[PDB]
């Protein structure tokens, strides 16, 4: 009586629609110019002047 | 509607229009005199 289990499962099956199929999500967040660098890209440094 | 004396058939389903008034739904959610209560799109208590 007016009590519900908040956790429910998904219907990921090979027969459902694209509006229900599983989508592997990967959220990439990062801070920029907030601390000393740790990560960098495929670049090539050089000398100083 | 909920406490009508004699309901109508299923093929003869009655409809009663309600408007221009206040509707206290919280008394129904806390009535505890109903076998089921299901609201689609909105919570039953949020109707107020």
């Amino acid at each position: 009586f007016n009590c519900y289990f908040p956790l429910q499962s998904y219907g990921f099956q090979p027969t459902n629609g694209v509006g229900y199929q599983p989508y592997r999500v990967v959220v990439l967040s990062f801070e920029l110019l907030h601390a000393p660098a740790t990560v960098c890209g495929p670049k090539k440094s050089t000398n100083l002047v | 509607v909920f406490n009508a004396t004699r309901f109508a058939s299923v093929y003869a389903w009655n409809r009663k229009r309600i408007s221009n008034c206040v509707a206290d739904y919280s008394v129904l959610y806390n009535s505890a005199s109903f076998s089921t209560f299901k609201c689609y799109g909105v919570s039953p208590t949020k109707l107020n």
